């Protein structure tokens, strides 16, 4: 089972974490009954 | 879910992953309706001692 827990919050700080306290509600409950231990995120790029 | 209650039109605001709600002896005390999604607090029927 995949659980989604998800939170957004309103932040205007620089370079590190801010300090404070969110939590986070589940979003997706997400059938996949897989083996996983790695996983990988995705960025863009952008081109001129 | 069954039970047995008297059932009032509720404040408590449920998140939408949210069907029910319990309390300190984890009996539902606020129930949503699946058919109108409006929440409903659950007090009990009244015990008496004769
Ligand atoms: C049927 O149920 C859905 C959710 O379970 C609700 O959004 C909808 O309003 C209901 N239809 C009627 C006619 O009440």
């Amino acid at each position: 089972y995949f659980k989604i827990y998800s939170k957004h919050t309103p932040i205007n700080l620089v370079r590190d974490l801010p300090q404070g306290f969110s939590a986070l509600e589940p979003l997706v409950d997400l059938p996949i009954g897989i083996n996983i231990t790695r996983f990988q995120t995705l960025l863009a790029l952008h081109r001129s | 879910l069954t039970g047995t209650g008297v059932l009032t039109e509720s404040n408590k605001k449920f998140l939408p992953f949210q069907q029910f709600g319990r309390d300190i002896a984890d009996t539902t005390d606020a129930v949503r309706d699946p058919q109108t999604l409006e929440i409903l607090d659950i007090t009990p029927c009244s015990f008496g001692g004769v």
